[PDB]
C-alpha cells in the first residue's frame, strides 16, 4: 500500500499500520514493551525508538515511536541511528536500574521479553549505584503469582484486563516511580480470562503458579501441536511436558480460532493428566482379583469373550476423538455403535448441526465473532461453556468506537483515541438466561426467563423480522416493548450474529434462534449463527451419529446385549447412576477404555489404559465444524517401562484384528484416518486437518523439543545409567527429540512452539507470522468440514407455551461454571479452590413459601434419591425454578429440565 | 518564567521579557515570573530541589520521565553531600538530552532538564566539587578474579 | 610416589564437582537449571523445588559422571556459586551406575573454593530472613498509601 | 588476551613439538620429554586447571585471569628448558645414526609441498617462507620478536625435525617476552557478546545477570555471516570455516587440519623407498588421527 524506507532499504507495506508493526512484519527488529499487536499502541516505555527524516535529503532527523507513527508513504526512517540505538540501550538501562537480581529464581527465565531486549539492546554494563525501589506483593488466587518487583509499568497488563477483556479487578496504582498494577485488594482475580496476563506481562510479575510447583525451563520442555479439551471452542494449545508429566499448557497462535488469548479452563485444567490414579496398564477383574496384563494378552483373552458373545455394543464419548469413536464403531459395527449422550442431548446437538450444515447461514470462526455489529445470545452462558466466544463478543461490542474513530480519520491502532471518542458507546447486545450472566455488563437487555419463555422471544423477534415466521401468543405489552428494540438492533444491523447452543438444555431455543437467523437472512442481511456444543468432539460424535445411551442400555437390560465396551465415557453424567450400573451388572462381559479412574471402571472385567491427549494423536471437530488434529506430546513409556497406555483407536483397531485374525495389529493414525474418510464422507476434511507422517521440511521431521533441551544422559540415569532409545513416531511428522525442524519460516502450518534467535518470549510468534497479529505465514492449520449451504431450513412452528410454576414439581435451571461444569477439569486438584461450594438457588419467594433462608438445607428426591444442599437465594431466577450447578459431581449436565419433587428443609 | 525553564545570567538581563527574545538566549519566556538567585545560594542543592519536584510530579506513564529523574535527583543528592563519583556530571548531561522533546511522551521532562542542563552549562565548577570519591559499583567477591578495565 | 606421596593439585583444578552450602549453612542452589543447559554432555539432572518460606532448591540433583569430562562450563554458568569443580581425580568405581551422583553424594557441608557469597542476599525474592527491601542496594518498600508527596 | 592466548599456544607449541623429537629420536636414533612436558602441564594446570583439554579460552577473553604465582612458574621453565633444548638438538646434531637414518628420507621439493597441501615445518623444509604468525599477523603476534626456521630445498625427514627443534628455541624467546611484557587490564572484552560475561558483574549486577543467563542457555546469537581464521599450529595450518545462519548455533563449521594433508602427500612421497623409510616418514610427519579424521 505504502513505500517506506528504512535504513536506505525501501519497502512497501500498508499505510494504515504503524512503523513498529509494519518493520516487525518486514522481519526487521525494533526492541519494544508496551505495544501489543491486539492491545494497540499507546507510546509509554519509549523503547520502539527510531530516527525519521523528513526526506532524502534531512540527514538530522529526531527520534520517534515506531508504535505511534503511522507507515506513511514516503516515510525515511533508520533504526540503526547511533542516538536511536543509545536511546533505546538507555530506556533499558533506566528500566534496570530498579530492578531485581531474580533471574535464576524467577519462572519467566528463558522465556523473558525483558530478557530478550535487555540483549537486544546491547546493555550488559551497569552503571547506576543506588538503591533499588521495592514492592509487597500480594496474593492473587490459586493460578497465577505476584512479584511486582520485576516490573517494568509498561501498562500491558492493565490494558488487556481492563481495556480488551473488560475485567475491574486489576488497576494501576500510586504515582511517578512507586506506580504498583494490582488488585485493589487480596483476592483471586475474577476474569475467566486472567490467565492470559502469563503471556501478556513482558517480565515476571504475573506467572503461572500451577507451573510454579513443578517448574521447568523451556529448552527443557516437550511441547506439541494440540488442540484444548475442556470445551467446544477448539483453541490451539502448546502442552508441554518434563519428566514424564504435563508441566504447562501455553497457547498456539491460531489467526483464525483462538489468536493469542485461552481461558483459565484450558489454561489451568488439565492436572487430571498428571493425577497418580490414572490406569497405567491393562487390568482384568477375576471376581475379587486383579491381574494386570499386557497388550497381546489383553487383545488375546478380550477377543476370545467377544468371539462367544451374542451381541457386542460399543458406547462412544464427545470427549473421544474422531479416530477412537470410529475404531469402536468398526469393532462393533454401526448398528451396535451408540453415543454415550442422553437422547435429548443428541436431538439438540443433531439440530444444531443441522442449522450449521444445511441452515444457508454461515458460521463464523472465533476470530471472525469479533466484526459482528449486533449479537443476541438465545439461553447459552457462553462466559461459562465456551469462555472464549465471550471474549470475541465483547471485542465485537467495542466496534462503535472503532467504527467512530474511522469517520475522524482515526488509525486503527491508535486505541486511546478510539477509546476516548468511543466513550460508554457500543454495538447492540442482548442475553438471554435462565438468571444473571456475566455479559450483563455490556448487554443492552438481559432476558431472565425459563428456558421456554426464552424460546418465545426468539420466535417473537423472528416473526417482527419476518411477519412469514410463525407468531407467538401471550406476549405482555411490555415484553413487546423491549423486543421491538431487539428486533430494531437486528434490523439495522449490518452484520447481526445470532448465538445459541445446546446447553440451554431446550430444542425450542434452538429452533427460535434459527428462526431469528432466518428471518435476518431473508431481509438480505449478513447474519451469523454460531452454535455452543458441550465437549472438545460433539459435533464430530454428532456427525457420525448413533443409537442413544438410553438405547444402549435397553439393548443390555432386554439382555439382548452380553458386551459392552465403553470408551472414555463415566455414563453418569449422561444417564442415571442406578440405571447404569444395574444395566452393567447384567452384562456378561463390560470392558472401559478410558485415561482416567471412572466408577464404572470399578465392575469393569477388563480395564483398557488408553492415553489422553497429552499422550494420544487425533481429530477433534469444534462448534464451527473446523477439524482440528491434536498431536503426542511425550510418550508414556519413556521413565516407565511398565506403562502400557496406547491410543484408544490402537487399543479398538487391535482388539478387532485379534477378534476377526486372532493377530494384533497396532496401525498407524494415518490407516485409521483413511479408514474414516472412506466409511464416513461427511468426516473426509479430517484428512487436510494436518499433513500425514510421512510431512518433512527438506527432508527433516518437525521437533517436540528446543534445540537447547538438557539432561540427555542424565534424566534417566537413576533408572539405567544405559541412555534409552529416542522414543520412535510412526503416527505424526514430529519426533520425540531436538533432531527436527522449528524454523519459523518452515512451509508448515502446525508449529509445536515459538522461538527464534534474540526472541524467546512468546513474542516469538511475531516471526511466525505473515504480519503481527495476522495468520500464520503459509496459513492457519484446521479444515472446516462444510461450506454454507445454497438453500435454507423452513421455519420451525413448534412455539412452546409459556412456564407454569406446579406444586410439588421444581423445574430444574442450568447453571454452568467455568470451573466445575467441564468432567476432566475438575478432577485438576488445583481446581478444587476455584470451584463453587454445593449448593441449590431458590427464588426469594419460593424460599419464604418453604420456610427457609439462606445457607438451609433442604432434602429432595430426584432417581428414587433424597439429596441434601445448601439454599441460596437468586433473585433473577423465576419461581417454580430451582437452580444446581450443572457438571458438578452428583449433578449430572441431563438434570436440566427434569423437575424436583418432594424439596423440603432438611432434617 | 517558572521552574522548568533554563536558567540565564546578569548578562542575559537586558534581553526583552518576549518569546523570541528569551527563546534565542537559550531559554523560554514561560509565565514571565521571574526568579532571582543570589550568591548565597549552591546551584547544585537548588537544581537538586528542582528535580525532586520533578522527579515526585511525574505520573509515571514514560520510562524515560518516571526511572530517568529519579536517577538526576540520587546524583544531585551524591554531588551536595561529596560522594559524587567520577562520571556523574555525564550521566546528568545524557539524561538532558535523551529526555528533550520527542523523547518523553509529554513535555514535563522537556522543561526538568531546562534547569538542569542551564546550571551544569553556566556553573559546571559547583558541580565538579561534588565529586570527591573514586567510581565504585561493584564490591569485590573472594574467589573471582575481577576484570579490570583499563 | 601414588598413592604413598599425595599430588599437589592447584586450586582451580577441575575434577569432582559439588554443591556447596552459603555462609548461613543453607544449600546455595537455587534449582534455575542454568549448570544444565550450559553442560555439553547432558549430563546434569536437577527439579526446582520450594521451601514454605519461597527458597527455591533443588528436589533431586543428578550427575553422570561416567558422561562428565570435567569441563567446568556448568561451574562457569551458576549465578549462585553452588556447583564447583573441587581439586579431586579419584572417583574410580566398578559398576558404571554407581558414577551417577545424587545431591547425598554431592552437597558438602561447606562453601568451598568461594568463601563467602550468598546470592539471595543479592536477589529481590523475599525468603525466610530477607524481607522486602533487606537485600545488597535495595531500599524499603513504599506504599502507594502513603502520606508523603 | 592477546598475549595470554599466544603465551598458552607457545606452552602447548613447545609440549607438542617435545614429544614429537623425543619419539622421532628414540625410534629412529638413540630428550626424556616426560619431565620437561610434566613443568610445561603443571603451568597450564595452574591457570586452566585442566592440562591435555584446557578449554580456557572464551569468545572475547580468557575464562579466567592469570592465577597469582603464573609469573614465578613460567619463569623457573624459562630457566630449566634452555640447558635441556641444549641436550635435544647435541643429539640431533651429532647422532649419526639419528642423520644416517633419516636423511634424504621421503624427501620432497617446493612444488610437491604445494601440489599436497603441506604446511609447517614441511613446507619451511622446502625452503619456502610461509608462517602464518608472520604471513598473517594474528592475536598480537606482530608484537613479539621471533624468527621462523626455514630449510634449503629440500623436506627429508631430518630437515623436518631440525625446524621443529629450531622452532623450540623461538617459542621460549616469544614466552620470555610474555613474561616480562605481560600488559595489566581486563582479561575478558568489553563487548555486549563477550561469553560469558565478568563473573564478579554477574554475581552483584542484573544487566550483566540477564547476559550471563542467555549466553549460557539458548546461546550467544552470532549474526547471519561467514567467517574464517587460519593460524600456525604445533602440525601446520589449521583454520576454522564458520557459517552462522543468525542464530545461537553454527549453521557449519569446516575445520581445515593439516595432518589430513599430510597423510594424502604419503603415496607420492614414499613409492620406491622401502617399508623401513616409510616407517621414519610416518615419524618425521608430526600428525595425529584425531587431527586427520576430525
Ligand atoms: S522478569 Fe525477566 S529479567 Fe526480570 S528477573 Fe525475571 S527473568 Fe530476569
Ligand atoms: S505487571 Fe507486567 S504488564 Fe503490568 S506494567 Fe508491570 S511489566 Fe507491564
Ligand atoms: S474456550 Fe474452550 S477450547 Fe478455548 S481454552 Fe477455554 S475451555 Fe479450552
Ligand atoms: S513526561 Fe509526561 S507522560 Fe512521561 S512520565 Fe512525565 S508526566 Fe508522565
Ligand atoms: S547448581 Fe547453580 S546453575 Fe545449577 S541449578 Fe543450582 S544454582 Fe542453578
Ligand atoms: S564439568 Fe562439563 S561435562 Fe561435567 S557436568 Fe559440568 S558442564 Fe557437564
Ligand atoms: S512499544 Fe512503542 S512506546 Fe512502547
Ligand atoms: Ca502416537
Ligand atoms: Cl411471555
Amino acid at each position: 500500500m505504502a513505500t517506506i524506507h528504512v535504513d536506505g532499504k525501501e519497502y512497501e507495506v500498508n499505510g494504515a499500520d504503524n512503523l513498529l508493526e509494519a518493520c516487525l512484519s518486514l522481519g526487521l527488529d525494533i526492541p519494544y514493551f508496551c505495544w501489543h499487536p491486539a492491545l494497540g499502541s499507546v507510546g509509554a516505555c519509549r523503547q520502539c525508538a527510531v530516527k525519521q527524516y523528513q526526506n532524502a535529503e534531512d540527514t538530522r532527523g529526531r527520534l520517534v515511536m515506531s508504535c505511534m507513527t503511522p507507515a506513511s508513504d514516503g516515510t525515511f526512517i533508520s533504526i540503526d541511528d547511533e542516538e536511536a540505538k543509545q536511546f533505546r540501550e538507555s530506556v533499558v538501562e533506566w528500566l534496570m536500574t530498579n530492578h531485581p537480581h531474580d533471574c535464576p529464581v524467577c519462572e519467566e527465565g528463558g522465556n523473558c521479553h525483558l530478557q530478550d531486549m535487555t540483549v537486544m539492546t546491547g546493555h550488559s554494563f551497569r552503571r547506576y549505584r543506588f538503591t533499588k525501589r521495592t514492592h509487597r506483593n500480594q496474593d492473587l488466587g490459586p493460578f497465577i503469582s505476584h512479584e511486582m518487583n520485576r516490573c517494568i509499568a509498561c501498562y500491558r497488563c492493565v490494558r488487556y484486563y481492563k481495556d480488551y477483556a473488560d475485567g475491574t479487578d486489576l488497576g494501576v496504582y500510586g504515582a511517578h516511580d512507586n506506580v504498583y498494577f494490582g488488585r485493589p485488594e487480596d483476592g483471586t482475580l475474577e476474569s475467566e480470562f486472567s490467565g492470559n496476563l502469563v503471556e501478556i506481562c513482558p517480565t515476571g510479575v504475573f506467572t503461572d503458579k500451577t507451573h510454579s510447583e513443578r517448574y521447568n525451563r523451556k529448552w527443557d520442555m516437550q511441547f506439541a501441536p494440540s488442540i484444548c479439551q475442556q470445551c467446544s471452542i477448539g483453541c490451539n494449545i502448546s502442552p508441554g511436558e518434563r519428566y514424564g508429566e504435563l508441566r504447562r499448557i501455553e497457547n498456539r497462535y491460531n489467526g483464525t480460532v483462538n489468536h493469542y488469548f485461552l481461558c483459565d479452563r484450558g489454561r489451568f485444567g488439565y492436572g487430571y493428566v498428571n493425577l497418580k490414579d490414572r490406569p497405567r496398564q491393562p487390568v482384568q477383574r477375576r471376581g475379587d482379583d486383579f491381574i494386570t496384563l499386557n497388550a497381546e494378552q489383553a487383545m488375546q483373552g478380550a477377543a476370545d469373550i467377544l468371539r462367544q458373545s451374542k451381541k457386542v455394543i460399543g458406547i462412544g464419548s464427545p470427549r473421544a476423538s474422531v479416530e477412537s469413536n470410529f475404531a469402536l464403531r468398526e469393532l462393533v459395527g454401526e448398528e451396535n455403535f451408540y453415543t454415550g449422550i442422553a437422547h435429548g442431548e443428541q436431538e439438540r446437538l443433531q439440530l444444531a448441526l443441522k442449522v450449521l450444515r444445511e441452515g444457508g447461514i454461515y458460521t463464523p470462526a472465533l476470530r471472525e465473532i469479533e466484526s459482528y455489529d449486533a449479537v443476541l445470545v438465545l439461553g447459552e452462558d457462553v462466559t461459562q461453556t465456551g469462555a472464549r466466544v465471550a471474549l470475541a463478543v465483547r471485542q465485537a461490542v467495542k466496534g462503535k468506537a472503532r467504527e467512530m474513530a474511522a469517520a475522524q480519520k482515526v488509525a486503527d491502532w491508535q486505541i486511546a483515541a478510539i477509546l476516548n471518542i468511543g466513550q460508554r458507546a457500543k454495538h447492540p447486545l442482548f442475553v438471554t438466561n435462565v438468571d444473571d450472566t456475566r455479559l450483563d455488563d455490556i448487554a443492552a437487555w438481559t432476558y431472565r426467563a425459563p428456558v421456554e419463555d426464552q424460546a418465545r422471544l426468539g420466535f417473537a423477534i423472528a416473526h417482527a423480522l419476518d411477519n412469514s415466521a410463525p407468531a407467538v401468543d401471550g406476549i405482555e405489552p411490555e415484553l413487546q416493548s423491549k423486543i421491538d428494540v431487539i428486533v430494531q438492533a437486528l434490523a439495522g444491523a449490518k452484520k447481526p450474529l445470532i448465538i445459541s447452543g445446546t446447553n440451554a438444555g431446550s430444542l425450542e431455543v434452538i429452533q427460535a434462534a434459527a428462526n431469528v437467523a432466518k428471518a435476518l437472512k431473508g431481509r438480505g442481511a449478513d447474519v451469523g449463527i454460531t452454535m455452543i456444543a458441550r465437549s472438545v468432539n460433539s459435533m464430530g460424535l454428532g456427525i457420525m451419529g448413533g443409537g442413544s445411551l438410553e438405547e444402549a442400555l435397553t439393548e443390555l437390560e432386554t439382555g439382548r446385549a452380553d458386551a459392552v465396551v465403553v470408551l472414555e465415557n463415566d455414563l453418569h453424567r449422561h444417564a442415571s447412576a442406578i440405571r447404569v450400573n444395574a444395566a452393567l451388572a447384567k452384562a456378561p462381559l463390560v470392558m472401559v477404555v478410558d485415561h482416567q479412574r471412572t466408577a464404572i471402571m470399578e465392575n469393569a472385567h477388563l480395564v483398557l489404559s488408553a492415553a489422553s491427549f497429552a499422550e494420544s494423536d487425533g481429530t477433534v471437530i469444534n462448534n464451527e465444524g473446523r477439524a482440528q488434529r491434536f498431536f503426542q506430546v511425550y510418550d508414556p513409556a519413556y521413565y516407565d517401562s511398565k506403562t502400557v497406555m496406547l491410543e484408544s483407536w490402537r487399543w479398538l483397531h487391535s482388539l478387532h484384528s485379534t477378534l476377526l485374525s486372532r493377530e494384533v495389529d497396532w496401525t498407524q493414525l494415518d490407516h485409521v484416518i483413511d479408514a474414516v474418510v472412506a466409511k464416513i464422507p461427511e468426516l473426509a476434511g479430517i484428512k487436510d486437518a494436518a499433513p500425514d507422517a510421512t510431512f518433512r521440511i527438506r527432508g527433516q521431521k518437525l521437533a517436540r523439543e528446543p534445540h537447547r533441551y538438557s539432561g540427555r544422559t542424565a534424566m534417566r540415569a537413576n533408572i539405567s545409567v544405559h541412555e534409552p532409545r529416542q522414543p520412535q513416531d510412526i503416527d505424526t511428522m514430529f519426533t520425540f527429540s531436538m533432531e527436527g525442524n522449528n524454523q519459523p519460516t518452515a512451509h508448515r502450518s502446525q508449529v509445536p512452539f515459538a522461538w527464534a534467535p534474540g526472541w524467546n518470549s512468546p513474542q516469538a510468534w511475531n516471526k511466525f507470522q505473515d504480519e503481527v497479529g495476522g495468520k500464520l505465514r503459509f496459513g492457519d492449520p484446521g479444515v472446516r468440514l462444510f461450506e454454507t449451504s445454497e438453500n435454507g431450513l423452513d421455519y420451525f412452528t413448534s412455539v412452546p407455551a409459556r412456564f407454569q410454576p406446579q406444586d410439588g414439581k421444581w423445574r430444574i435451571a442450568p447453571y454452568y461454571h467455568l470451573f466445575g461444569s467441564d468432567e476432566l477439569s475438575q478432577r485438576a486438584p488445583v481446581f478444587q479452590s476455584r470451584m463453587p461450594q454445593p449448593y441449590i438457588k431458590l427464588n426469594p419467594a419460593d424460599a419464604a413459601k418453604l420456610g427457609v433462608n439462606a445457607g438451609t438445607r433442604v432434602s429432595f428426591s430426584y432417581d428414587g434419591n433424597t439429596v441434601t444442599l445448601p439454599v441460596e437465594i437468586a433473585e433473577g431466577l423465576t419461581a417454580g425454578q430451582v437452580g444446581l450447578p450443572m457438571g458438578m459431581s452428583g449433578i449430572a449436565p441431563v438434570l436440566a429440565g427434569a423437575h424436583l419433587e418432594d424439596l423440603k428443609e432438611a432434617q | 518564567g517558572g521552574a522548568g525553564t533554563d536558567f540565564l545570567t546578569e548578562a542575559h538581563l537586558d534581553l526583552p521579557m518576549e518569546f523570541e527574545s528569551i527563546g534565542k538566549a537559550g531559554s523560554r519566556l514561560g509565565t514571565a515570573l521571574a526568579m532571582a538567585v543570589d550568591h548565597e545560594i549552591n546551584m547544585v542543592s537548588l537544581v537538586r530541589n528542582l528535580e525532586e519536584f520533578f522527579a515526585r510530579e511525574s505520573c509515571g506513564w514514560c520510562t524515560p520521565c518516571r526511572d530517568g529523574l529519579p536517577w538526576s535527583v540520587k546524583i544531585l543528592r551524591a554531588l551536595e553531600r561529596g560522594e559524587g563519583q567520577p562520571g556523574d556530571i555525564e550521566t546528568l548531561e545524557q539524561l538532558c538530552r535523551f529526555l528533550g522533546p520527542g523523547k518523553t511522551f509529554c513535555a514535563h521532562a522537556p522543561g526538568a532538564v531546562e534547569p538542569l542542563q542551564s546550571a551544569i552549562k553556566y556553573f559546571r565548577e559547583e558541580f565538579e566539587a561534588g565529586i570527591k570519591q573514586p567510581f565504585s559499583n561493584t564490591h569485590l567477591i573472594n574467589g573471582i578474579q575481577p576484570n579490570l578495565l583499563k | 610416589m601414588y598413592p604413598e606421596e599425595p599430588v599437589y593439585l592447584p586450586p582451580r583444578y577441575r575434577g569432582r564437582i559439588v554443591l556447596t552450602r552459603d555462609p548461613d549453612g543453607e544449600e546455595r542452589c537455587v534449582a534455575c537449571n542454568l549448570c544444565a543447559v550450559a553442560c555439553p554432555v547432558g549430563c546434569i539432572s536437577l527439579q526446582k523445588a520450594e521451601t514454605k518460606d519461597g527458597r527455591w532448591y533443588p528436589e533431586f540433583f543428578r550427575i553422570n559422571f561416567s558422561r562428565c569430562i570435567f569441563c567446568g562450563l556448568c561451574e562457569e554458568a551458576c549465578p549462585t556459586t553452588a556447583i564447583q569443580l573441587t581439586p579431586d581425580f579419584e572417583m574410580g568405581e566398578y559398576k558404571r551406575q554407581d558414577l551417577v551422583y545424587e545431591k547425598e553424594d554431592l552437597l558438602i557441608s561447606g562453601p568451598g573454593k568461594y568463601p563467602e557469597y550468598n546470592f539471595y542476599r543479592m536477589a529481590g525474592m523475599a525468603i525466610d530472613g530477607k524481607d522486602k527491601g533487606e537485600a545488597e542496594n535495595e531500599a524499603k518498600p513504599i506504599d502507594v498509601k502513603s502520606l508523603l508527596p | 588476551v592477546n598475549v595470554i592466548r599466544v603465551m598458552l599456544s607457545e606452552l602447548f607449541r613447545i609440549n607438542s613439538h617435545l614429544l614429537y623429537i623425543s619419539t622421532f629420536i628414540q625410534d629412529v636414533g638413540a630428550f626424556f620429554a616426560f619431565t620437561d612436558r610434566q613443568k610445561i602441564y603443571d603451568l597450564v594446570e595452574a591457570i586452566t586447571g585442566f592440562r591435555m583439554h584446557p578449554a580456557w579460552f572464551r569468545i572475547g577473553g580468557v575464562a579466567h585471569d592469570l592465577p597469582r604465582g603464573w609469573d614465578r612458574l613460567l619463569r623457573e621453565f624459562l630457566d630449566w628448558m634452555p640447558k635441556r633444548l641444549a641436550s635435544y638438538e647435541k643429539a640431533a646434531l651429532q647422532n649419526t645414526i639419528l642423520k644416517g637414518r633419516s636423511q634424504g628420507v621421503a624427501a620432497y621439493g617446493a612444488k610437491e609441498a604445494l601440489e599436497w597441501g603441506t604446511t609447517g615445518a614441511g613446507l619451511r623444509a622446502t625452503g619456502i617462507d610461509f608462517d602464518v604468525r608472520k604471513a598473517r599477523p594474528y592475536s598480537g603476534y606482530e608484537n613479539f620478536d621471533f624468527e621462523i626456521p626455514v630449510g634449503g630445498g629440500v623436506s627429508d625427514c631430518y630437515t623436518r625435525v631440525m625446524l621443529k627443534v629450531e622452532e623450540l628455541r623461538q617459542s621460549l624467546r616469544i614466552l620470555e617476552q610474555c613474561l616480562n611484557n605481560m600488559p595489566e587490564g581486563p582479561f575478558k572484552a568489553d563487548h555486549p557478546l563477550t561469553t560469558p560475561p565478568p563473573k564478579e558483574r554477574t554475581l552483584q549486577h542484573i544487566e550483566t545477570l540477564i547476559t550471563h543467563f542467555l549466553q549460557v542457555s539458548w546461546g550467544p546469537v552470532m549474526p547471519a555471516n561467514e567467517s574464517f581464521q587460519m593460524i600456525e599450529a604445533t602440525k601446520g595450518i589449521n583454520s576454522y570455516y564458520l557459517t552462522s545462519d543468525g542464530s545461537t548455533m553454527s549453521y557449519r563449521t569446516r575445520v581445515r587440519t593439516p595432518s589430513f594433508a599430510h597423510l594424502q602427500q604419503i603415496p607420492a612421497a614414499i613409492r620406491g623407498s622401502l617399508v623401513s623409510d616409510l616407517i621414519v616418514y610416518l615419524g618425521s610427519i608430526d600428525f595425529v588421527m584425531s587431527d586427520v579424521d576430525r
